[PDB]
């Protein structure tokens, strides 16, 4: 890959993967248990910058998606199996405004992204009618 | 070529009045809150020829001192000062902010703390007996009764220090908290007299003053704006672009 | 992602969480005891970005300088402790407080918490215990037959046996004060904890050391003035519109940018 | 939403509260009827740390 | 080099990485101004392009001189 | 924003009268008691400047 289409689609990789994060997490708002029986726990995405080696700087690195960790938000149904003494249903920890913000944010750096590849995609036609 | 500098400086203006504004808008209902009223300033460019470039700097000339409205709680100590009013306190790195905020809290230990950096009056913090049962009085002064005690030993303990300062002559600074501006220190000095003419409004709460409707065509004319930087940019990069063809052939 | 917003999320998380403590206040009328909670919020750091200059007041000239801010963050949720009204259950066990205080309770783990509730009851050993059976401290048994119990105003309490024409003095149901009441800990179910912010507890007698009185008979009312909660849900939700159509246009502005 | 979940929750309480207070008048003419009285109580709270 | 821009902070106090008064510390990337930053560049970089053209063909054109 | 503040103050006004006069109209026939009578008061005013 050359440089700049390397560190745009790293960066709409990176924004795909955030965005599947958030429409996961907004779908599983509200769902009482998971496989194993466990409360959802809301996921979230890191970014790095890419290139830790030379010039330290250019594109994103999303690896290790984990669990933020705010506290379970519980409710109380002592006739619903899950829940422990002082019966209490797990009822996952999805911010449902925090993701709508979310899942705009992604798609405004997602298009901005597009954006810049297609500019740079006309400079590369013209660079290579380079004499001939 | 560079006039898409000059709308670039808009577009990216604009977006600071709107951070601006979202955070003035943002903070309806927290008590005492001074609306940060914002403005844009034309800079001209001036040059060695045909001066015709001029930015659209953004800026936040200061605060609105309107004083937002009451809501009546009748919780003892909840104090809501009157027009051109601050309570002093004691900030974070020690020096006398100025507030609007009278939602007064006692720690403990007997401090008297609007929200913790407690609160200045006739010499440092004010401190009260640990069973305060707090009043507040107009003027000022604070009288404090221990619960088991006859209600005819109601000696005032303190006095809430205020001061009077509006708009032109205080600025916020960093935090919730505002000073003088240091064109008002050659002036009335570093710490400012207790004015005794400033009353005090016991059991009442001061709203914040963010008027919906200015902010609400505040954003309206920002979006406008920003589109319009938009087309600006888009026919100035059109235009480069179907002139580079002069260069070739 | 822009400060615009993000600033606006913060504001409508805010306006979320004033709607969670609306919600949460509104639900807990007929709950006795029951001490309604304001929700309190502040400001962020402002990011200052450009200092203001001199005014050189040469010409009247605006004061211009730039700090844009952000933020809402909710500080505290405060329990205003005022006195609420009392209900006649004509149940004799049950006891309501004048003034300041509060009564220890052992929790089961062994800690101490402190509830404004009276609505007891006596276990099958005759203990009394908190609808919820957590023992009241020091403990107060009461004989087999007793044929009235009287709870004094001062927590005396006493029971009638048949025959005797003197309520042998049974117990003593003593209150505890806190330096500062507001900052007590709900843990749910009616009771609080004491944390560093409110000091240790002051034990004594009722109506001693600044302690309330004790009325047998009766029960705390939840103190939620509904006025105050249906204009501050009128407030909520006219603001979180306000909020969304900041965040709309936030919205708006970065599609165009994007378009070119 | 969690707003939603309290509102049901009090509407709940409020509705079992009419229940108890239904029973307690329809059984009047019962002989030895001992009446009935709804004690509530509040859940659990969420802590939100302070940084 | 490295822009200063004075590092805006968002508060998110659930989220590690934030300090005490939990501050994610969000790098300071003023998105128009990058936005018009590559809308330039792209600008200048045909025009040079084309520039190297142009000499180009000046030169070959010189390499035909007499003949 | 203002006015919904305004009237709410108002509505507290009218709340706490209406507490006042119940404990009136309770006590009747307690012997002694005192009516009582609650006096209200506007609150602060706010200048708005005319250059």
């Amino acid at each position: 890959l050359l440089n700049i289409f390397d560190i745009a689609g790293s960066a709409l990789a990176a924004q795909s993967k955030r965005l599947n994060v958030a429409a996961s997490n907004l779908a599983n708002a509200d769902s009482v248990t998971g496989p194993d029986g466990q409360p959802y726990r809301a996921k979230q995405v890191v970014f790095q910058v890419d290139a830790a080696p030379g010039q330290a700087t250019g594109g994103v690195k999303v690896a290790s998606v984990i669990e933020s960790q705010a506290p379970e938000k519980l409710v109380y149904e002592p006739g619903n199996p899950l829940a422990d003494a002082n019966g209490y249903v797990k009822m996952p920890n999805v911010d449902v405004v925090g993701e709508m913000v979310n899942t705009m944010s992604a798609s405004r750096s997602y298009q901005a992204n597009i954006e810049v590849l297609n500019t740079v995609k006309s400079m590369m036609l013209k660079t290579l009618t380079l004499g001939q | 070529d560079h006039a898409i500098y000059t709308a670039m400086g808009a577009a990216s203006q604009t977006l600071n009045q709107q951070a601006v504004t979202a955070s003035n808008l943002a903070n309806a209902s927290t008590p005492g809150f001074r609306a940060q009223l914002n403005a844009l300033r034309a800079v001209p460019v001036d040059g060695l020829s045909l001066a015709t470039r001029t930015l659209v700097t953004a800026s936040t000339p200061g605060a609105d001192m309107t004083p937002g409205q009451l809501d009546y709680t009748s919780r003892p100590l909840d104090v809501a000062l009157q027009q051109d009013g601050w309570l002093v306190v004691q900030a974070a790195d020690g020096a006398e902010g100025y507030t609007r905020n009278g939602n007064i809290q006692v720690g403990p230990t007997g401090q008297l703390t609007i929200q913790g950096h407690p609160v200045i009056g006739e010499g440092g913090p004010i401190t009260v007996p640990e069973g305060s049962e707090i009043t507040i009085a107009a003027d000022g002064t604070i009288s404090a009764l221990n619960p088991g005690d006859p209600p005819n030993t109601v000696a005032p303990v303190g006095r809430l220090k205020l001061v009077k300062a509006e708009g032109n002559e205080v600025q916020r600074s960093d935090d919730g908290l505002f000073r003088l501006t240091a064109e008002a220190q050659a002036e009335r000095g570093a710490v400012l007299a207790a004015d005794p003419s400033i009353r005090i409004m016991s059991g009442v709460l001061e709203g914040s003053n963010v008027k919906p409707v200015e902010a609400m065509t505040d954003m309206i004319a920002n979006a406008r704006r920003f589109e319009m930087q938009m087309k600006v940019i888009t026919s100035v990069d059109e235009n480069e672009g179907r002139a580079n063809q002069l260069l070739s052939m | 992602m822009i400060s615009s917003l993000w600033i606006a999320k913060t504001g409508l998380d805010a306006q979320q969480t004033n709607m969670d403590v609306i919600a949460n206040n509104l639900a807990n009328v007929s709950t006795n005891g029951f001490k309604r909670q304001r929700a309190v919020f502040e400001d962020l750091l402002y990011q200052t970005i450009r200092q203001p200059g001199a005014q050189s007041s040469e010409q009247t000239t605006l004061p211009s300088g730039l700090q844009i801010g952000t933020g809402v963050r909710p500080v505290a949720t405060e329990r205003l402790h005022s006195q609420g009204n009392l209900s006649q259950t004509n149940n004799s066990k049950d006891v309501a407080i004048k003034g300041q205080g509060f009564f220890q309770v052992m929790l089961p783990d062994g800690t101490s918490a402190y509830t404004r509730d009276g609505s007891f009851q006596v276990d099958q050993n005759g203990q009394l215990v908190t609808a919820g059976g957590f023992q009241v401290q020091p403990a107060i048994t009461i004989p087999a037959n007793a044929l009235s119990i009287t709870i004094g105003r001062d927590g005396v309490v006493s029971v009638t046996q048949q025959g005797q024409a003197a309520p042998v003095q049974v117990g003593q149901l003593n209150l505890t004060t806190f330096m500062n009441d507001t900052g007590l800990e709900s843990i749910g179910e009616n009771l609080y904890i004491e944390t560093q912010s409110s000091g240790a507890p002051n034990e004594s007698t009722p109506g001693l050391n600044g302690a309330g009185l004790l009325y047998q008979g009766y029960v705390e009312t939840s103190n939620v003035n509904v006025a105050e909660e249906l204009v501050n849900m009128i407030q909520v939700q006219r603001a979180y519109e306000i909020n969304s159509k900041a965040v709309s246009t936030t919205d708006q502005m970065l599609q165009k940018l994007t378009q070119l």
